């Protein structure tokens, strides 16, 4: 009793809105289940087999994407300037963090 | 003497599609994916609603709601009547046998601090 | 002669005797849950 | 050194398990103890 949506649909040649109107938006829809399918692909678990490893990659690619979009002619975005300032300050901070410990010796 | 109602809740064995190699156990709730521990937006709400039971009523404040700390644990009556008719799946038997043990054991270290 | 050798010999041998005795006394017990074979133990190892 | 490492891992894992899952007690024991009584009885108590 109280079946899920995956035993309900059984057909996947359609658009999302049709299925919405046919299974979840009908007045007679019993809607008596909540079960989120596992969407991670095995072709990705076999290489990143750890939530920490799946999060480090998910953050590295996020940083890459945020670098690529900010690097017709508007160019007047505060986020590009913020990323530039952050990169410059990070470079200048690591600069005075290796030399400072070179001096202390 | 027994504290609040947040440290006595039943199982609520909803479901999970994640392998046991990943799932973690947040106290007070069931067993969820591991990604729910690196997200403070959840691991700071599911943990504050627990310790909001150990806190006595003389320490919630001065105008905090009669029965509970409304600023943390309050659901409108419409939302309570709406989530009442929400029903999760049911855990598989071979999976509910150890899930209930993990749940009621990760909670014992709280019903044990409330006594010491 | 001194009473050292036949005392330290016993004191040393008793440890290994007890270890080999505990290794074989538990094999004959009630329900054994030997987990040296791992068909489905990786999940419960990584979770814990 | 590789044995000291495994012993340290076992001890710290047992401590953290006693701290997290308060249900268990986990008396970390050794089989070399428990010398025998009057005759053929060893009475190994619970533990790991
Ligand atoms: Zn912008």
């Amino acid at each position: 009793t109280l079946r899920d949506t995956i035993p309900d649909c059984a057909l996947r040649s359609q658009t999302l809105e049709s299925l919405d109107a046919r299974y979840v938006s009908r007045d007679g829809a019993h809607d008596a289940a909540v079960w989120f399918e596992d969407m991670t692909p095995a072709e990705l678990e076999v290489v990143f087999p750890t939530t920490d490893a799946k999060l480090n990659y998910l953050s590295r690619t996020q940083r890459l994407a945020s670098l690529l979009t900010y690097a017709t002619p508007d160019t007047a975005c505060v986020h590009g300037e913020l990323l530039a300032r952050k990169r410059e300050r990070f470079a200048a901070v690591i600069n005075r963090f290796l030399d400072l410990h070179q001096i202390l010796r | 003497t027994m504290g609040g109602d947040a440290l006595r809740v039943p199982f609520l064995d909803f479901a999970t599609a994640t392998p046991k190699r990943h799932q973690t156990v947040v106290p007070g709730v069931g067993t969820l994916h591991d990604c729910c521990e690196h997200s403070p937006l959840f691991s700071a709400v599911a943990r504050r609603l627990l310790f909001n039971s150990l806190v006595p009523a003389q320490l919630k404040g001065r105008d905090f709601g009669g029965d509970h700390t409304a600023k943390l644990e309050f659901l409108a009556p419409e939302l309570v009547r709406a989530v009442a008719r929400l029903r999760f799946k049911e855990c598989a038997p071979a999976d509910v046998v150890p899930q209930r043990n993990a749940y009621y054991s990760v909670l014992n270290t709280f019903q044990a601090l409330h006594r010491s | 002669h001194g009473e050292v050798l036949p005392a330290t010999f016993a004191a040393v041998a008793n440890g290994f005797a007890a270890r080999a005795r505990f290794c074989a006394l538990t094999a004959g017990a009630g329900t054994v849950i030997d987990n040296r074979s791992a068909p489905g133990v990786f999940d419960a190892h990584r979770f814990m | 050194r590789a044995a000291w490492r495994y012993i340290r891992e076992l001890i710290i894992a047992t401590t953290l398990f006693a701290s997290v899952y308060r249900c268990g007690e986990l008396e970390l024991r050794r089989p070399d103890c428990s010398r025998p009584t009057s005759e053929g009885r060893y009475r190994y108590p619970p533990g790991v």
